[PDB]
RNA sequence: UUUUUGUUUGCUAAUGUAAAAGAGAAAUUAUAUAUGUACCGGUACAUAAAUAAUCCUAUCAC
RNA sequence: UUGGAUAAGGUGCCUAAAUAUUCGCUCAUGAGAUCCCAUAAAAGGUGUUGGUUCAUAUGAACUAGCCCUGAAAAUGGAUGGCGCUAAAGCGGAUUACCGAUACCAAGCCAUAAAAAGAAGAAAAAAUUUUUUUUUAGAAUCUUUUUAUGAGUAGAAAAUCGUGGGGU
RNA sequence: UAAAUAGUACCUGAAAUCGUUAAGAUGGAACGGAUUAAGAGAGAAAACAAGUAAAGAGGGGAAUAUUCUCUUCUUUAUUAAAAGAAACAUCAGUGAUUAAUUUAAUUUCAAUAAAGCAAUCCCCUGAAAUUGUUUUCACUUUCUCCCCGCACUAAUGUGGGGAAAACUGGCUUUAUUUCUUCAAUUAUUUUUUUUGCUGAGGAAUUUUAAAAUUAUUUGAAUUUUUCUUCUUAUAAUUUAAGUUGUUUCUAUACAGUACUUUCUUAACCCACUCGUCUUGAAAC
């Protein structure tokens, strides 16, 4: 084992949504083995990081990250709403997110 | 306590009367048991029934008491007979249906579902006239008779209603409906 | 849906429900290999299903039928079509999702050796009362001009023998492992052994 | 979106472009308010250009302040510099576009003496 | 005067007290009530039970009476039905 | 100092008012009219000798034992260096998952508690915060590669506070190590890095 | 009587009931604003201090919010004035939600618009 | 195939990932029953029956 | 604008939310599927589901639910699509959820009105004295408050700009 | 020629349109809005460093030509601080969560282990003789027993007929409640577990006064109470009197790949040709 997990794996789904209205201030995250409201509530304060890669280097690196807070659970099935410092782009909508164990 | 299971029909004793007049100082009081979802609904039902039966409207009468009847033995199975008046799209009918249940309230809850389901009779169109426990010598309906059989036994052919936690959409192995 | 690639054994599943289950997963972002699509089931009678499919077939484009509804009638292709129906396939994301789905008839060159999952929400056993008419998709397809059904069946049969053979070996291995464990529970320490016993192993 | 920097809140970094300015060259991007029945912008359908409105206005306190936190003052001449000797933190000079190189230099020198910021010192540099 | 926050009276203790001077005393009383241990309560239950019997009986009589009335009504209805049939 | 409003009993630490703010129509004034901030108050779990994971840092996942609750609020922690590799480290309560396990609930180690406490007391808050001069010195190296790093390390070593801290850590190790080593499983646990795996769901884990 | 008649005219567009003391208190404290100004120029000010209300309702011998609450609960001599002083209660929507605003409360199906004579209080609590 | 350093005149050095953090898991079959094992689809005996609510696999550095 | 919590409506997928719970009914060899709404009837049905009234565990008669027939039009085809039958159908009940520019809280803009208005050191940083910012008083103006903010024809006010004039 | 991309079609030389190069996109339009992102350009006037010291290059002003002082650019090094963004923390506001809780009310209950009461019996519930009331017989368990059918059953049992009893259930008692119970609903109260967003303003005397709190001091009160209340006095505090701090980072930087910003592409969602007469225009 080189490198340690220390986060729950997650999938950044769409934004918070109507049927045909967008609301990009919130994203919806699916957290791996969390299937209910109650279980989702455990994560409610935890910090979430969408890390992603780019071609050009930036602070001398190819990886950057946008941070978020996990604001609230999102109805019955263990999805959570996450609010990020800067809105996540929809290029992300299938992607992995890391939901950290901090706080 | 389980709130996913409940049906919030209670039974209410309502007593009311017409407001006294100089010409009729001591009017008659009327009572009824009414199956209703809450106390206010019960009251309204009572008023409606008064209007239907006597000359009495909410504005010229007064409710004397509304009590709320809780079942005395809410864990004893009983066989309830009910007599309804209901309205179909074509006309109006009486019927007598029987429900094996744990309380009058439960029976009434069952009844409303059944009328809705079997006859498309919505709650508005129904009037429960009497429910009474039928001792099992006088039970006329075969689906109740069967339950009243001596040493009752049956298998469990229902499918599992797993908790939403352990309902996972990908399964390792094809589950089994047989169980045992 | 956090795995790299789910293989779904489509046997015994109810077409539409299964498709629905697949579609959401695909959208979320998850390669799905629907395998053994000859054995998917549809909840109507066979004849009814055929009639529906006949009707579908009938709707071609009047003007020039090279374009217009393509009546893909391999069971896998039918499944794929169904899946597409439940995706926003005219976008980019939807298209990507669609692409992510692979479907097969029988089981071939990696998907013999992958684990095969099952969607129990869409299992015919759990979703239709046993006094209801259902229909095997493969048969339906055959009725509507697929042809390669018998061949597929033969292939499946062949594969089953191999699987059985593999399974025997696996069983033997498992037994051996068990034996070793039994032997080598005694050779550890006491406290550790006790602890192990306490938590199941 | 909203563009916080410190106490400066800007509600709308994007300019309001004229409707259809994108479609016809003859229609310049300078906002013009669509009169005309059936406009869709006038009617404010989802997905069309927005209409500038007084709701968008910046807080009375920070209004004309630049990212500097200083009101811009345009200056043509040394004499004009003098009003801002008593306001060298609140106002920042811009030297007028038409001022000559020598004169510009002089102005810059004066500004340095005053401690007043010059936002275009680099003109003709 | 410059408007500041608006303080949540129900919680913000100081604000509440300002609003309602008596409140403090009431809260103290409540606290005191909360304080007293469960043994006493348990003991009181017996007393309550002792005191309740007559009331319970009365209640039974009332509800029994109601039931009886209902039964009578039912019987009457049945009789009427029979008459109609005849 | 403390205030006891609605039964809480909050405890007040005296704060300084650093930020000046521009006054309305004449000159500047300090922002914080308030002089006494309520104290952090750590959760009913963070004890004095519990093992805890460090979630966030370079020492990511190493299980270290908690040392001192540090007045400031954030607490001190040690994987008694020579056992685990975690030095005397300051960490916030939030970047720690304190486990149910306690060093001073084992029968062997529990008798060395007073000494440990004393050692903890000896540590201060200001002994962590690096002074400006040192920082400046470190910065000054940036006008080859590995050489620079070495220089930085040397500079770090040089600091008297750092030296003191190191000494303290060493002392703690001396006090603690042998007993820990003797309890072999526990030692191993201490050494090892906490990881999440498939099966460890996280929301169900009472750890 | 008049009030009742008025209510009946607007029955389908409102709910109502008999508040209960605690509920009233809650309303006054969490949601109680007040008209503070020269007649017909009002300003909706939240109460907080009693001086706010002790001015306008000093004459009528109701200083402070508790007196007001009392007046509200049991229509006292000085009820009407107090009511007038209270700016109409801007409530949230209910945190669990209405059943159906279309239908009446007394309708056997789910609804809302009647005289839910006790149960108003629950609704108020939800939507405070 | 292996190793190293890199992708920080129109060009002549050269980068992209709709998805790595253990992305672990090959009987088959029925669903009012299955599966093996041993005999001749049948018989006898085992085995599964909240089956990924499991099992496997991680940290013991040089 | 930020956050909340709802409305109508939904919650199998498309599509944010239930393959939720709970009781019925329904199989359709052209099922059904939600106001306006995008069609269906008289008449039938030993289809199944309840009833009601009668007679001797059968025979009658009715009755109304769903279903079936009645039910045929021209490009190919539309419960919106996929599909759905232990419903994702029809009728209920129960919760929970998602869900607007409406509601709520807070911020900011403008409008309207309302209060109200013709003299003074505050702080930090340096090392008791220096340096650093401010040290306001423009009535169509300043400070603060509260409410409100849709808009064609139209009306008004304040602004913005072009060619020239006097200053 | 000052200048010829001022070359006689000659001042400036816009747009439409076209060329070159580059970059980018490209599945039956294109563009657009809202939102980020990824690129590619520009940029330091907030987006660090005032001053002090050493000696260069300048310029000024005064004091009575040459002492003093004020500065701007370089330079070497020499200390700040502020600034913003993070993170945590504290309050306040506004929510979400999951535990609860006091005193009542409303025919609740449920065990406990000793006594007993009746046997189609009892709490009840039926069916019969304007409310209450009297009586009638009907109703409970069983792994009990007997007879017939003799394994007849879905059943490790069973259909019918009949007994038995009181383990079952119910009642009556006497005590007991952490062996288990003390519900549910309302009324009245109090608190708590995590937590999301917000921080407007800056009060030369309404950022005061009072409330609240702490530590003292005088006198009462019945809620006898380490939060019991009021009040006599005194100091501080914040729960008052809209966010403050701590530590990093940007950074010991002068523009970089970071930061701000323009354009350019994508992607999610949305978006019909404007003008116009018209009840009604995306209009075939
Ligand atoms: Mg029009
Ligand atoms: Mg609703
Ligand atoms: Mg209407
Ligand atoms: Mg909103
Ligand atoms: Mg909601
Ligand atoms: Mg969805
Ligand atoms: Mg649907
Ligand atoms: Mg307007
Ligand atoms: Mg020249
Ligand atoms: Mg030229
Ligand atoms: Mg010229
Ligand atoms: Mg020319
Ligand atoms: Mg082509
Ligand atoms: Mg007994
Ligand atoms: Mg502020
Ligand atoms: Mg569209
Ligand atoms: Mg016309
Ligand atoms: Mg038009």
């Amino acid at each position: 084992l080189q490198a340690v997990r220390l986060y729950e794996k997650g999938v950044i789904l769409g934004y918070k949504r109507s049927q045909r209205n967008q609301d990009p201030n919130f994203t919806l995250i699916s957290i791996k083995n969390v299937n209910t409201k109650k279980h989702a509530q455990f994560y409610v304060g935890k910090r979430v990081a969408y890390v992603y890669r780019t071609t050009k280097h930036h602070d001398g690196v190819k990886i950057k990250c946008i941070w978020g807070k996990v604001c609230r659970t999102h109805g019955n099935s263990g999805v959570i709403r996450a609010k990020f410092k800067t809105h996540i782009p929809p290029k992300a909508f299938g992607d992995r997110v890391r939901i950290l164990m901090y706080p | 306590i389980d709130n996913s299971l409940n049906t919030n029909i209670h039974q209410y004793h309502i007593v009311g009367r017409a407001i006294p007049t100089a010409k009729d100082k001591n009017p008659n009081v009327y009572r009824m048991c009414i199956f209703a979802k809450n106390d206010t609904n019960a009251k309204s039902r009572f008023w409606y029934f008064m209007k239907k039966i006597n000359k009495l409207k909410k504005s010229n009468g007064e409710l004397l008491a509304c009590e709320q009847i809780k079942e005395r033995f809410p864990l004893r199975v009983k066989n309830y007979g009910v007599l309804l008046r209901y309205d179909s799209r074509t006309g109006t009918h009486n019927m007598y249906k029987e429900f094996r249940d744990t309380t009058k309230e439960g029976a009434i809850a069952q009844l409303y579902s059944e009328m809705a389901g079997r006859h498309r009779a919505r709650a508005s169109s129904i009037n429960i006239i009497r429910i009474s426990e039928i001792s099992s010598s006088l039970v006329r309906r075969p689906h109740i008779k069967q339950l009243l059989k001596r040493r009752l036994r049956f298998p469990a052919l229902h499918l599992p209603t797993l908790q939403k936690e352990y309902r996972k959409k990908f399964a390792s192995k094809r589950p089994s409906t047989y169980r045992m | 849906m956090y795995k790299k690639e789910y293989v779904i054994d489509c046997k015994g599943h109810l077409l539409g429900r299964l498709a629905s289950l697949i579609a959401k997963e695909l959208l979320n972002g998850q390669r799905i290999v629907a395998v053994r699509c000859e054995d998917i089931n549809i909840s109507g009678s066979l004849y009814r299903n055929k009639l529906k499919y006949q009707e579908f077939l009938r709707l071609r484009t009047n003007t020039n039928p090279k374009k217009g509804p393509l009546h893909l009638r391999e069971p896998s292709k039918i499944l794929w079509r169904c899946v597409r129906g439940m995706l926003p396939h005219k976008t980019y994301k939807g298209q990507l999702a669609l692409k992510k789905l692979k479907v097969c008839v029988g089981m071939p060159y990696p998907y013999d050796k992958k684990k095969k999952y099952v969607l129990p929400s869409a299992l015919r056993a759990f979703r239709l009362k046993k006094h209801r008419r259902y229909c095997r998709l493969g048969t339906l397809s055959s009725r509507v001009g697929w042809n390669y059904d018998t061949l597929v069946k033969k292939n499946e049969v062949l594969r089953k023998q191999v699987s059985k053979a593999y399974y025997k070996k696996k069983v033997n291995n498992l037994n051996e492992k068990k034996e070793i464990k039994t032997e080598a529970l005694n050779l550890i320490n006491p406290e550790q052994r006790q602890v192990l016993e306490n938590f199941g192993y | 979106a909203v563009k916080k920097v410190g106490k400066i809140i800007k509600k709308r970094t994007k300019k309001f472009t004229r409707f259809q300015s994108n479609r016809f060259m003859r229609v310049k991007p300078a906002w013009r308010k669509p009169r005309g029945i059936d406009c869709r912008v006038r009617r404010r359908y989802k997905g069309t250009n927005l209409m500038p409105s007084i709701g968008y206005g910046s807080n009375k306190k920070t209004k004309f302040l630049l990212p500097n936190n200083k009101y811009k003052y345009v200056v043509k001449n040394v004499k004009e510099m003098e009003p801002l000797i008593m306001n060298h933190t609140k106002y920042c000079v811009q030297i007028a576009h038409n001022v000559s190189s020598k004169k510009r230099k002089q102005i810059i020198e004066r500004a340095k003496q005053m401690n007043v910021s010059v936002i275009n010192a680099k003109a003709r540099l | 005067k410059k408007r500041l926050q608006n303080k949540n009276s129900l919680t913000n203790f100081a604000v509440r007290c300002r609003l309602n001077p008596a409140y403090k005393l009431l809260r103290s009383l409540a606290v005191l009530r909360m304080r007293k241990s469960i043994l006493e309560k348990s003991k009181n239950k017996k007393e309550k039970r002792v005191q309740k019997q007559i009331q319970k009986k009365e209640l039974q009589k009332i509800n029994h009476d109601y039931y009886k009335g209902v039964a009578k009504a039912v019987k009457k209805k049945k009789k009427r039905e029979e008459k109609k049939a005849k | 100092k403390h205030y006891n409003v609605k039964g809480k009993k909050k405890v007040l630490v005296p704060v300084n008012a650093k930020k000046t703010i521009n006054k309305k129509y004449f000159g500047r004034k300090v922002a914080s009219k308030k002089k006494y901030v309520v104290q952090r108050k750590l959760r009913k779990s963070i004890e004095v000798g519990k093992v805890a994971i460090i979630l966030t840092g370079k020492h990511m996942g190493k299980r270290c034992i908690i040392t001192k609750i540090l007045n400031s609020g954030l607490l001190a922690v040690v994987g008694p260096y020579e056992i685990n590799g975690v030095p005397l480290k300051r960490v916030d309560s939030r970047y720690l998952v304190v486990t149910s396990t306690n060093i001073f609930n084992f029968e062997n180690i529990a008798k060395l508690k007073d000494d440990f406490l004393n050692y903890a007391q000896d540590i201060d808050d200001d002994s962590f915060i690096k002074t400006l001069e040192i920082k400046k010195k470190q910065k000054k190296l940036l006008k080859f590669m590995n050489n620079v790093i070495d220089k930085i390390k040397e500079i770090r070593k040089e600091d008297p506070k750092v030296q003191k801290l190191e000494g303290i850590q060493k002392d703690i190790g001396s006090l603690l190590k042998p007993e820990i080593l003797k309890n072999k499983v526990f030692a191993h646990y201490l050494k090892s890095k906490f990881t999440l795996r498939n099966d460890m769901v996280l929301h169900k884990m009472k750890f | 009587k008049a009030t009742k008649e008025m209510l009946k005219i607007v029955e389908p567009y409102v709910t109502y009931g008999y508040p209960t003391l605690s509920t009233v208190r809650k309303l006054l404290y969490k949601r109680g604003y007040v008209r503070v100004g020269k007649v017909r120029r009002y300003a909706r000010k939240k109460i907080q201090d009693n001086a706010d209300i002790s001015k306008h309702l000093g004459k009528y011998n109701v200083h402070g919010i508790e007196d007001m609450v009392y007046q509200l609960y049991t229509c006292g001599p000085v009820f009407k004035k107090v009511n007038n002083f209270l700016w109409a209660f801007k409530l949230k929507p209910p945190r669990k939600g209405f059943k159906a605003k279309r239908h009446a409360f007394n309708e056997p199906r789910p609804g809302d618009w009647g005289n839910r004579e006790a149960h108003i209080n629950e609704l108020i609590n939800r939507m405070i």
